């Protein structure tokens, strides 16, 4: 088992344990659940309405100390009744550690923006709005950030068709650049990879 | 193997060739059509047919791990030779 | 009324595709606002529809001047997903051509600055050793920057017979093309009254805004990725971290110099402990089988046909990855829902927040010092982008 | 004595026992507010406590940043700062209640 | 405080999609059929939500295939009907579903195979 | 009360109100668009190009997706009047080089499958 | 009632008597490895790749054929288990050709992901491998024998949903091969659905050969027009 | 283990005092920059004569793409699609059919040329070294059709340059 | 050749005035070398 | 190289240093460009016997994130994510640039 | 029955490779 097998660390993971159940017990209000993969990153979903607090309390209590935000993104899981998932990467400095903590939200319902707790979170909302289409309550400049100027929908929501829906080209007769309707030469060829036998056995689901 | 369409276009390999009324051929006007001259079928067709003796005979196209995975083909059929699946060789035991 | 300018994308300090929209009175900079995704090209999207093997040139070609650490970020996210480990050999390689990236990678962004303020002759001196670098990825993978020679279970081949001594040759002479530059920049003092105490970041600014890397240890925060987090065999390599003292473009300058002569160190130490062994893990369910083993064994010939149309399937889950990339931090957050292809692929790059935060730094700045400012963050927009 | 910090923006302090004295007893005046059962006033009084009782017994400075763990002592005063400002807002935060709202079904299922 | 919408849900204007590919698009909500060249039935847990063909050509230079319309390769992946169902019907589409077929239980017996008197019994092995 | 909460607007009036300043900023921004970008449309058409970009989420009835469409319509005026558009952007509103797609069945069956 | 109560991996399942291992095993989500059982064929016990560990019973058993008994505890993931499938695999592709590449049932193979997912990824083998002629039954199916693993799946078959009991195997031992024995043609209306159960490339499609791989297949599921039947 | 760069301060004696007056007053530093210049004008230039010289390249060198033949003159490719599945860039379509013969060969190969990101992944994929990337990287066009590769010219240039690829190949097949 | 110059300058070649169809005095370049001195000349390989 | 000797000590003048002992250009100490083949060994799991898959297949040992304090449902000391980051040594090597 | 051949460092190993500042002096009073 010791050539080819990623080795085990049961210390960080009895620690990163022992940190979230701390996380939990100080914030009953917010927090709904904490997780730890094999691994050894901790996961903590909370509700939405905690975003500003929890953030808050990581940064600033002395035990915590999660000053830096590497990353704050989104993600689209459209068979769910609220679609977007938003997950913030924190990183404490003091402490050498890495925290996850994890809400969610749907097409309609605004997200707390946390520029006051963390500068850097000022883009990726940007961005997060600009691809997904969710709302940032009390941005500062909340605008698009990565598509083009007049761009209609969201690019990296699941719905979204991989080639969009106009294309560009520039035309004489008004001498300047179009946007049409879009036409492939090549359409874009669908594989069909997966497998028909299962792989993996721990992770097999009931079957209603 | 190259055959002169009755338009006078080269017919490639594969037995492509545009017809008579057909507009595409325009793209060649001034130009030149891309026909490889070596047909593979013909090439193939003129290596001797290698005997053998014994039931089973093993391929893997020469060169080594140079070539193709190796295959073994059956010589129980005395009315036709025993084909290798990616190389065309032809193999067959000593008859008549 | 300030007057209203675009910097850019058209400029030769702009690094091509940025368009800053500045507000200024007369040549004081009031505002400045970047416009990014002018090199946007939706590359998590087009992620999505390929496997884990299919994504990995995308890395490539974010950071174009970090290519093997981006490739290595990657691939360490997809192992620690698909709880494999590779070989020694292949982690001394991985970061032995990890130390040589960053040296390229600084040699690019010294010189451009230099060339950005106006010293245009060290960028010739350096981009002959780039050029030497470039021939040893060439020779290493057959492409001079866009290898694709990391994945995800070690290296696609093993090192030519005569490689090492041509690392080595370079290495023992790379110094005095340091001290070159050096002689050239370091005491200079237009090159300090153009650089010091300009964009003076503090430490905290620096840790709120997202810094990472240099933006954090010319500041004088003592962080360092591959010290702190070791990820192939840091843990087995001495080297010294670079701190500045006064969180200008100065002290900036000096710590990638310090770099480039940390690189070259490490460099000495990984070419001495190379060690013998296979180059990719032992698992042909994720790494595919040699060519002569696919020829001959039955086994090896359907894991080469499963492993290059389908790929390998990487278990359920979630990991953020990130390494000590000569620009700063680089990350990965993949999420796997076992199959072949990965869900989603979201690309933490340091100059996303390190751009974010070039109105902070400029303020109370001329339009030199900004192009300073510019020029001090290495900025890259492939991986800004995306 | 100490001259410059190392962190641009830190200032060096003259003093610092002192501040940090008056920091923590603010820091356990406030806590003094929140709930007793609460988790957080028990478990940030039990390490602003210890942090006290370390400055208290400890005249040197060089081995009072040891002790502390706390990183050139202007840190430390930072970090008190912060956890006071950070106890003010969880007093008003009150997030020692019940859970706000329990999740959907399968919000958080994956895969899927 | 919370403002009580009692309206259908429509993200219809939000989405960006051109109205011709919301109003004329049939999407079809199914669990798809094994591929009956194997045994397994990994591919069968799921439902996806896929579109109408439209019409592909020819290109004129080299012959490849040309399509017009940008949802040829969309397939969306739900774990219930019902869920694929809200998912068309905020999204405007009209949809057709298709309720899941499910292999029946059989009764297998390997001592049949050497029936007495019944017409089961096999002639080779 | 359905759980949901909202983003400005409370009910269908306060959206109704948020419209009408969208619009007037915009039937304002109009004249200064023209001459900026130096467009070679008259005033009342670009009022009407509004007009018809307004009037096309007329039947909306959700007070969020109304706000949701004001909040984009405010970007979108912003985006104008920093000039952070190009005349190719303001233009691409009117489909100038675009070949008008017939409507009725006969022409539809003529040209070919799509509906 | 009638059911019985077993076990499948210590999850408790209510059973009708006469239920097999591998259909109990499926009631809980699990796909025991197969390659000559069918449902809808005459159980075969042949191939050897469900065999499955009993809790407290030393000899693993063919879950294609093994009535589960009272209060049964089946290991499906037990180490006992995972090294009969990959014996197993480990036999199966021992003789088989290296014709992957040249095979229409490249993606589409119950062999190759079975040993991708049960078996091991080396080979031990030394020796040269068994040739076998081909056999002609006809246009619609080609036949490539050196592929067959000897299931039986397309005897079973023909015996009884095709009434048609042609086809049949000669020899014994490692030199026993399917087939007719003499040049004749397999002609049934149904005759083309022994290309679909063959698990590999022995039996394929003719007119469909070389065309198209499975991965590039855009599936549209229709309703055939041919008769009444639909 | 960390080391500073910038903390450094002067000493302040009388002749230290000197030297750094000298140094602000007589510009010591710009001439020593101007030497360094000097020294590197009486250099030897590092430029080599293209296209008469030519950069050096390695037996690895992913250029131009081939398809090759068996030394018979059969093609080697067999149509198993494995380069088109793998291919990142979806740069390769590939058709196939029956033969005359019943071998199985391809009708169509194409690959677009400015598509390819010329990764090497389908001369990796190949089973049988049919597809391989060449040594040549000189055959820029003068439109974009030109780049458009279909069966006839790849087969083509495989035949105009065999003798090269198969010396590659033969130097670099060990480390495959 | 010449193993005096430094890598890079220690082989070259001299084109010839007149290839298959073209006049090739002034007009040469890099695509006029038949692949076995391609792989000589780019050193590939150190035998001509 | 080939340079005069007077030039190259104007060079080196010039310079400050000795820039024969370091020159950028490579003549003669570089590798060959035609090498001996190799050997290339094989890896730990290429035996013969006791070499079953499933003793050394990683991807199966990978398991589910372990819940920790699912909200369906004495002293008790704070803890810390990890213990506090040790600081960092001076470079014996040169502490100071 | 030939040996591995490998890309290794020679025996021993390689000579040391310079990496410090290097600046002289140069200079009158
Ligand atoms: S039947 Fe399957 S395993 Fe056998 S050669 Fe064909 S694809 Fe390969
Ligand atoms: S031909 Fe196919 S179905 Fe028939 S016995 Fe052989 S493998 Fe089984
Ligand atoms: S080199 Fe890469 S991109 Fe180009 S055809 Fe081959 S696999 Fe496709
Ligand atoms: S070139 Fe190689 S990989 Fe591609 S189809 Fe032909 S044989 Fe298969
Ligand atoms: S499936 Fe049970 S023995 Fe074949
Ligand atoms: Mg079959
Ligand atoms: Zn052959």
């Amino acid at each position: 088992t010791r050539p080819t097998i990623r080795p085990r660390n049961d210390v960080v993971h009895k620690q990163l344990s022992a940190f979230g159940q701390y996380v939990a017990e100080i914030l009953p209000k917010y927090v709904q659940q904490v997780q730890v993969s094999c691994f050894n990153e901790l996961e903590i979903f909370i509700h939405p309405d905690g975003v500003i607090p929890v953030l808050t309390f990581l940064r600033d209590h002395t035990n915590a100390q999660f000053k830096s935000l590497a990353d704050l993104t989104a993600v689209d899981v459209p068979t769910r009744q609220n679609r977007f998932e938003i997950v913030y990467n924190l990183l404490s400095l003091r402490f050498n550690s890495r925290i996850r903590v994890k809400t969610y939200t749907d097409e309609l319902t605004p997200i707390e923006s946390s520029v006051t707790v963390y500068k850097a979170a000022n883009w990726y909302e940007r961005e997060i709005w600009d691809m997904f289409g969710v709302f940032f309550a009390n941005h500062p400049d909340l605008r698009r950030i990565l598509t083009d100027y007049g761009f209609e929908g969201h690019p990296f929501r699941k719905d979204f068709p991989l080639s969009g829906y106009v294309e560009l080209r520039y035309d004489d007769e008004v001498k300047r650049v179009v946007a049409e309707p879009v036409e492939l030469a090549q359409e874009f060829r669908k594989f069909d990879l997966n497998s028909p036998w299962e792989a993996f056995p721990a992770y097999r689901q009931p079957p209603e | 193997g190259v055959r002169t369409s009755p338009t006078g276009e080269k017919v490639t390999h594969t037995g492509q060739a545009y017809d008579d009324g057909d507009y595409r051929r325009v793209r060649f006007s001034d130009r030149q059509k891309e026909v490889n001259e070596n047909f593979a079928i013909d090439l193939i067709a003129e290596q001797p047919v290698s005997e053998v003796g014994s039931r089973v005979i093993s391929c893997d196209g020469g060169g080594g791990a140079l070539g193709h995975p190796r295959v073994y083909i059956n010589l129980d059929k005395e009315t036709k030779t025993g084909t290798c699946g990616y190389c065309g060789l032809q193999f067959r035991q000593p008859h008549h | 009324s300030n007057l209203t300018l675009n910097f850019g994308p058209q400029h030769p300090a702009a690094h091509g595709v940025l368009r800053l929209v500045m507000e200024l009175s007369g040549e004081m900079v009031r505002k400045c606002d970047p416009h990014i995704g002018l090199l946007h090209r939706g590359t998590e999207k087009l992620i999505e529809y390929k496997t884990y093997l299919q994504a990995l040139p995308y890395f490539d070609r974010l950071d174009y001047v970090s290519m093997m650490c981006n490739e290595q970020a990657y691939s360490l996210a997809v192992e620690k997903l698909l709880n494999i480990q590779p070989p020694p050999r292949a982690q001394w390689i991985r970061v032995l051509f990890g130390e040589i990236t960053r040296l390229l990678n600084h040699i690019m962004a010294v010189t451009t600055h230099a060339l950005d303020i106006g010293a245009m002759t060290p960028f010739f001196w350096m981009f002959e050793e780039r050029e030497k670098m470039f021939e040893f990825y060439e020779r290493v993978s057959g492409a001079r920057m866009h290898a694709a020679y990391i994945r995800p279970g070690g290296v696609h081949q093993d090192l030519p017979l005569g490689l090492l001594d041509d690392i080595y040759e370079f290495s023992k002479n790379f110094s005095f093309r340091i001290d070159e530059l050096e002689e050239m920049l370091t005491n200079n003092r237009i090159w300090r009254n153009r650089t010091v105490d300009i964009g003076v970041v503090t430490a905290e600014d620096a840790l709120n805004y997202g810094f990472s890397g240099v933006m954090l240890r010319g500041s004088g925060i003592q962080w360092d990725l591959r010290k702190t987090q070791p990820y192939d065999v840091y843990d087995q390599v001495e080297f010294d971290v670079p701190i500045g003292s006064r969180g200008d473009c100065y002290d900036r300058y000096l710590c990638r110099v310090e770099e480039m002569r940390q690189s070259l160190r490490i460099i000495s130490q990984c070419l001495n402990k190379m060690p013998p062994g296979e180059i990719k893990v032992d698992d042909a369910k994720v790494s595919p089988p040699k060519r002569a083993e696919m020829k001959t064994s039955m086994e090896s010939l359907i894991h080469h046909f499963k492993l290059y149309t389908e790929g390998y399937q990487v278990p359920p889950g979630a990991t953020y990855t990130a390494i000590e990339a000569p620009k700063g931090e680089f990350g990965v957050y993949l999420v796997s829902d076992g199959s072949s292809r990965p869900y989603r692929c979201k690309i933490k790059a340091p100059g996303f927040a390190h751009l974010a935060g070039l109105d902070k730094m400029s303020k109370g700045h001329m339009l030199a010092d900004v192009v300073a400012i510019i020029g001090t963050q290495d900025i890259v927009f492939g991986e800004v982008d995306r | 004595l100490k001259k410059t910090t190392g962190l641009v923006g830190l200032a060096v302090c003259e003093t610092p026992h002192e501040r940090l004295k008056i920091l923590y007893t603010k820091i356990l005046d406030v806590l003094g507010q929140i709930p007793k059962n609460a988790a957080y006033r028990k478990y940030t009084e039990q390490i602003t406590n210890e942090k006290l009782g370390m400055v208290k017994a400890e005249p040197d400075v060089k081995k009072l940043e040891e002790q502390l763990q706390g990183g050139q002592i202007e840190e430390v005063i930072l970090q008190a700062e912060n956890e006071l400002s950070l106890a003010r807002k969880m007093l008003r935060w009150k997030p020692w209640e019940p859970l706000v709202e329990e999740p959907p079904a399968n919000q958080w299922k994956w895969p899927i | 405080q919370l403002i009580a919408v009692d309206e259908k849900l429509d993200i219809t204007t939000l989405t960006g999609v051109p109205e011709e590919h919301i109003k004329t698009r049939k999407v079809r909500i199914f669990v798809p059929a094994r591929n009956n060249m194997q045994s397994g039935v990994n591919n069968t847990k799921k439902w996806k939500m896929e579109f109408d063909t439209r019409e592909r050509w020819e290109n004129p230079l080299m012959g490849w295939s040309s399509t017009a319309d940008p949802l040829s390769n969309l397939v969306l992946t739900f774990s219930t009907k019902e869920d694929a169902v809200a998912f068309a019907e905020k999204n405007g589409w009209s949809f057709d579903v298709e309720e899941r077929k499910v292999p029946k239980p059989k009764s297998k017996s390997y001592g049949a195979n050497f029936s007495w008197n019944k017409r089961t019994r096999v002639s080779t092995k | 009360g359905t759980s949901v909460k909202p983003i400005f607007s409370r009910d269908m009036n306060e959206a109704k109100r948020r419209v009408r300043e969208l619009y007037r900023a915009w039937y304002r921004e109009v004249p200064n668009t023209v001459h900026l970008f130096q467009l070679d449309i008259s005033v009342k058409q670009g009022r009407d190009k509004v007009r018809e970009m307004f009037m096309k989420n007329a039947h909306v009835t959700d007070p969020r997706v109304v706000d949701l469409l004001v909040i984009k319509g405010k970007m979108e005026l912003e985006e104008t009047i920093n000039v952070w558009k190009q005349r190719t952007h303001i233009m691409r509103f009117f489909h100038e080089t675009e070949a008008p797609r017939p409507t009725d069945f006969l022409s539809k069956f003529y040209v070919g499958h799509d509906p | 009632s009638n059911l019985i109560e077993v076990f499948v991996d210590g999850q408790s399942v209510m059973v009708e008597p006469g239920t097999t291992v591998l259909q109990a095993c499926e009631k809980v989500g699990m796909q025991i490895p197969r390659f000559c059982y069918h449902e809808r064929l005459s159980v075969a016990g042949n191939c050897r790749m469900c065999l499955v560990e009993i809790e407290k019973a030393p000899k693993v058993v063919a879950a294609c054929a093994m009535p589960v008994m009272k209060g049964w505890n089946i290991l499906t993931n037990s180490e006992k288990s995972k090294k009969a499938r990959e014996g197993v695999m480990e036999f199966l592709l021992a003789n088989h050709p290296l014709d992957c590449p040249i095979c229409d049932q490249g993606g589409e193979c119950d062999l190759q992901d079975q040993s991708m997912m049960f078996g091991s990824d080396r080979s031990r083998f030394l020796e040269g491998k068994r040739a076998v002629e081909d056999k002609n039954i006809g246009p619609l199916v080609k036949t490539i024998m050196t592929r067959c693993i000897q299931c039986t799946r397309c005897i079973r078959f023909a015996s009884e949903i095709a009434g048609v009991d042609d086809l049949g195997t000669t020899g014994r031992g490692n030199d026993m091969q399917v087939g007719t024995y003499i040049e004749k043609m397999f002609m049934s209306e149904l005759s083309g659905n022994i290309i679909d159960i063959c698990p590999v490339g022995a039996l394929t499609s003719k007119p469909y050969a070389f065309t198209a791989r499975p991965w590039e297949t855009r599936k549209t599921e229709s309703i055939d027009v041919m008769d009444a039947v639909g | 283990t960390y080391k500073f760069v910038n903390m450094r301060e002067p000493s302040m004696d009388m002749k230290s005092v000197t030297d750094r007056a000298a140094q602000t007053l007589l510009w010591t530093e710009l001439v020593r920059g101007l030497g360094m210049t000097l020294s590197y004008l009486f250099r030897e230039p590092a430029t080599i004569n293209y296209p008469f010289e030519k950069g050096p390249l390695s037996p690895r060198f992913r250029g131009e793409h081939a398809l090759r033949r068996y030394p018979s003159g059969e093609e080697r490719c067999i149509a198993c699609k494995l380069c088109e599945a793998v291919c990142p860039a979806q740069a390769i379509t590939i058709e196939a059919e029956p033969r005359a013969d019943g071998s199985r060969r391809t009708t169509r190969y194409d690959i677009d040329m400015t598509k390819c990101i010329y990764c090497g992944f389908c001369q990796e994929a190949c089973p049988v070294d049919a597809i391989v990337e060449g040594p040549n990287f000189e055959f820029s066009t003068e439109t974009h059709e030109e780049l458009l590769y279909n069966k006839e010219k790849l087969l083509n240039n495989g035949d105009k340059w065999e003798a090269e690829i198969a010396a590659n190949i033969q130097a670099d097949y060990l480390y495959r | 050749e010449d193993n005096k110059q430094f890598f890079g300058r220690h082989r070259w070649v001299i084109y010839t005035t007149e290839m298959n169809g073209r006049d090739t005095f002034w007009d040469v370049d890099g695509s006029m070398v038949p692949p076995e001195w391609h792989r000589w000349l780019h050193c590939m390989t150190d035998d001509p | 190289a080939s340079a005069t000797r007077v030039i190259q000590l104007l060079r080196n003048w010039a310079s400050g240093r000795d820039l024969q002992a370091k020159l950028q250009l490579r003549y003669q100490e570089i590798s060959k460009r035609t090498q001996p083949p190799p050997k290339l060994p094989v890896g730990p799991s290429h035996k013969l016997s006791n070499n079953y898959y499933c003793t050394r297949d990683g991807r199966r040992e990978a398991m589910p994130p372990s819940i920790v304090m699912s909200s369906q449902k004495t002293e008790k000391k704070a803890v810390t994510p990890a213990p506090p980051i040790k600081r960092w040594e001076l470079s014996k090597d040169q502490p100071y640039l | 029955a030939s040996k591995v051949k490998q890309d290794m460092p020679p025996p021993g190993g390689y000579g040391p490779i310079d990496y410090k500042r290097n600046l002289p002096r140069r200079g009158l009073s």
